[PDB]
């Protein structure tokens, strides 16, 4: 750590801070994630095992880099590639007429081919959100924050604790499903996909019954024709209202035929249908994708 | 997809093998003495109530460590303890705390050293943990069951993990094909068929290339009454594993 | 006896400490020019200094594999390549130049924690491996088997071998083994009009059809070198300790 | 280092110490060698930019294994395989009885082995001494302290200073050859090889030109006929006095006929001395076997 000269806080976590840092040898402008160690109580936090464990085999354009991990003493360091900014504050700086619709495009197109990647490696995200998609000046952006990220050579379990906050969160994980799929990353990836889009959060839930009530409204209650399956699912009442589907063309305006058409296949209901990065990728959507550059308020 | 992560399983586990003669170039430690350490670690895995892929990945974890550091017996159950650690924050939704690790060695070995040999082991396997095991191929060939039959998933489960127990012969053998043996040797037990030309095409595997493991499997399985370790027999006498551990082997494979 | 044995543990190495051939796309400050700016400038430093050739060679395979996984600012692309020369200096010459002589080298743009700093940092980067074979050392194995010797002909293959220390574009792509193999058999034919010899096919198993790639590569790079902005090397060659052979005209063609 | 606890010092050197120690975590016990990191000055020592470099591709039974390299802020650990004792003390306490010939065998053949693989590695030792030989409980020998050791993919030039102490120097060098060549090494063995035989240093010479004459009296002054081109070498002189060879009968008596001809090609002027490889082919192991030494610890 001798080599690294602090220059800022950037971000604040659970287990630790991350700085914008410097190496005073090679110049190179890094990102630090400290990790202080309890060594009498519980070690190497899991989130720190995974997502140093699951990052160092996911090398690719649109995924963060891991550079190194100094482990020593009483600290963990794990040293990134660094980016300028988060995807949610860029948002909200776009607020006063929107990301153009040719960035849009490319930054679903590069978040597919991250997302791509890490299911073709078995490793699912499980918590992709706007602040957790790190963008440059030269128009990348990259899937960051792996610690809940799993491997999932066997099924990964759902839990009733923690993670993907409620609004980016699928269907069958509010209505209790038992295992994981990759359709819950191409679930959320449409929900930011949207969020773009229209400058709004597609389903801003409460809460677990609201966020369910909010897709049911505007994709439609789904019932044994659209979904096999979904009546005999632990958190599914009969008593659920029956809302019907609305035109997509009223959801996101903005959106061409192409775009309306890849979006629906993203928010399908049945995981066992819902379109896969791979195939997302072939949409005639991203025919024309360019890699414009954005202007950042740095 | 599910092609991907057979096909990318397959690439990452010809490199996380460990070295198959490291026990020979070991001075103080036996196989015998690390069939104990296995068969200790699957009580721990029954009195935590922790995942099967748990289990596998540590003895991954002490296989990999064991075949570049030299360990005295009074430590080798330090090494298992860390690796059992490092597996259940890897693969377990809550993890058992560190004090709960320190408390099944009797008090052997202190918070400090077990929280030392986790760091140790992650400086030696360079963070590297996220192995394939016996149990992700089974999981993967369990989709290829025309139907599935939950006394065949937990005989070849029951087969795998006695692989688990004796470095001879099973560590000159590929997870893939120790998997694909113990699904062949329980489907012919229970079913009375033969390893499907659907995961024939999957893997590439046949019933000749799968033979020899088959025969070490099947020796395995024969004696496995007789052996000095019992856990995991104990374990699949459960109803959760319908008793399979009570069913009789086949006296022949007719290969 | 043991020239065998050494030259096939050689061919295992030099596969083994193989730098990225792509590095400088991944890489956003520095270019090919900077770096063949920075290798003609130890070419200099080892002239200054009277350092052997291998202690080039070695420093320069150091600062390939350095930079095929690190970011380096053009500011201190220097600075990796003194470390990478002091390193080599160590390991190769009987008595290195002390730290303040690097020091010295670099105008006082670096500081001696800085470099001392940077030796430790490449030490680490490199996990101490810094017996890498070089095109140098299968040149030396390759002169053994010269019926007889010609110190024109060994001036003149390790005047290419040098040259191709310069251009990582298209240098980086071949082995130390093939590209030896090239510029002996280019100055060999360039000084006596002969081809490379059976005995070498044997010992390497190279033919000439599998050095053509690299031949045609290392022969322009010849017939280009007066207009090359990098001169360091030609002035070194031009010197009676080599012969003048970096006078000698090329062939226009090479007849294969 | 944290995990290692200080048993006690078992060596003294130039640039640091070599401690006894134990892993607290695994129990392995180990030989750390300490380097002090002078950081204004000098930085990492060619010796150990050496040693580690080529030590760290040299893995053999009959070669100290370097277990890991601990590279910190202003200290420096190599982490090696411990042995019992050096090959001089063992000597030593073999004074009223010697080693005998069949522990004597034995050495020498995983001596050669060793040193078999260096240079098919293409590494010279340049230090072979009996110091710098460990040996273990089991009957092992190991190679050790390769701070001089060298690669050879291009010739290592000789040095004015430092090197092998004067007994177990080679002729070439002390003629002023240019080159070291894997000779070199052979000839420090053939001498370690006499010595544990007759339990005397083969030529202790208190200087350069008494090390040469010594040599001289035992093999006898060398002439074109025996090594072309010694008169032309630079620290040769016509006025060296020309001695007889002696019979090897009488220079290592208790040898037989197979010992007196491997040794005899050791100790060949010109460095058309046996190879390591070659060595390890000679009748003289055609009935070797692995005993165990009586270490006085
Ligand atoms: C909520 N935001 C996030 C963006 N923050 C931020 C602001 C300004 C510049 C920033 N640069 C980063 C950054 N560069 N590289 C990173 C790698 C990880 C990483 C960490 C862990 C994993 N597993 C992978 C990548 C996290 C954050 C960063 N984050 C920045 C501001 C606060
Ligand atoms: C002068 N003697 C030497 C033997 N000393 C000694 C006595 C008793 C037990 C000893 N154990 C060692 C030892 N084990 N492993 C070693 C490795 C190196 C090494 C160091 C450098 C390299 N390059 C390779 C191996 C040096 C020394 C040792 N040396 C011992 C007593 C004093």
């Amino acid at each position: 750590m001798e080599n690294f000269q602090k220059v800022e806080k950037i971000g604040e976590g659970t287990y630790g801070v991350v700085y914008k840092a410097r190496n005073k040898l090679t110049g190179e402008v890094v990102a630090l994630k400290k990790i202080r160690l309890d060594t009498e109580t519980e070690g190497v936090p899991s989130t720190a095992i995974r997502e140093i464990s699951l990052l160092k085999e996911l090398n690719h354009p649109n995924i963060v880099k891991l550079l190194d991990v100094i482990h020593t003493e009483n600290k963990l360091y794990l040293v990134f590639e660094f980016l300028h900014q988060d995807l949610k504050k860029f948002m909200d700086a776009s607020a006063l007429t929107g990301i153009p619709l040719p960035l849009i495009k490319s930054y679903l197109f590069q978040l597919l081919q991250g997302l791509a990647f890490c299911h073709s490696h078995r490793v699912l995200h499980r918590d992709l959100k706007p602040q957790n998609l790190l963008i440059n000046t030269e128009g990348a952006i990259k899937l960051a924050d792996f610690g809940l990220a799993r491997a999932f050579g066997v099924p990964v379990r759902t839990y009733t604790h923690e993670v993907v906050t409620l609004w980016y969160r699928a269907p069958e994980i509010l209505l209790g499903c038992k295992y994981y799929s990759t359709a819950v990353d191409i679930w959320s990836l449409g929900c930011i996909f949207a969020e773009m889009v229209t400058r709004r959060a597609l389903f801003p839930g409460d809460s677990e019954i609201d966020q369910l009530f909010r897709i049911f409204r505007t994709l439609g209650t789904p019932d044994e024709v659209v979904w096999p399956g979904v009546t005999s699912m632990p958190d599914y009442k009969p008593s659920f209202p029956k809302w019907a589907r609305q035109d997509f063309s009223k959801v996101v305006p903005p959106l061409d035929e192409d775009g309306r058409s890849l979006l629906s296949q993203m928010l399908h209901y049945d995981p066992n249908k819902r379109i896969s990065a791979k195939a997302a990728l072939a949409h005639p959507f991203f025919q024309d994708v360019t890699k414009p550059v954005p202007h950042l308020r740095l | 997809y599910h092609e991907d992560i057979h096909t990318y399983l397959r690439e990452m586990e010809v490199k996380c093998k460990p070295k198959v003669g490291y026990m020979k170039k070991q001075p103080d430690i036996t196989n015998s003495m690390r069939a104990i350490l296995v068969d200790w670690l699957v009580e721990v895995g029954e009195e935590y109530k922790l995942q099967n892929e748990t289990l596998h990945l540590a003895v991954n974890y002490i296989d990999r460590f064991l075949s570049s550091m030299s360990v005295l017996r009074g430590k080798l159950q330090l090494v298992g303890t860390a690796a059992m650690l490092l597996a259940s924050k890897f693969e377990e939704i809550y993890p058992p705390e560190v004090a709960e690790f320190v408390y099944i060695t009797d008090d052997t070995y202190t918070k400090k050293q077990v929280l030392r040999m986790e760091h140790l082991v992650l400086k030696v396997l360079t963070f590297d943990l996220a192995a394939p095991t016996v149990n992700q191929f089974l999981t993967q060939y369990f989709l290829h069951q025309q139907p599935a039959n939950c006394k065949v998933e937990s005989l070849a489960m029951f087969l795998g993990e006695l692989s688990l127990i004796d470095a001879d012969p099973y560590l000159k053998y590929l997870p893939s094909v120790i998997a694909g043996a113990a699904f062949h040797l329980a489907l012919y037990t229970v079913t009375g068929q033969s390893w499907p030309e659907s995961l024939i095409r999957k893997t590439g595997y046949t019933l000749e290339s799968l033979k020899p493991c088959l025969m070490d499997l099947h020796q395995t399985y024969l004696k496995a009454p007789q052996h000095a370790q019992q856990s995991i027999r104990e374990k699949y006498k459960n109803s959760k594993y319908h008793g399979v551990s009570l069913l009789n082997p086949p006296e022949t494979l007719n290969l």
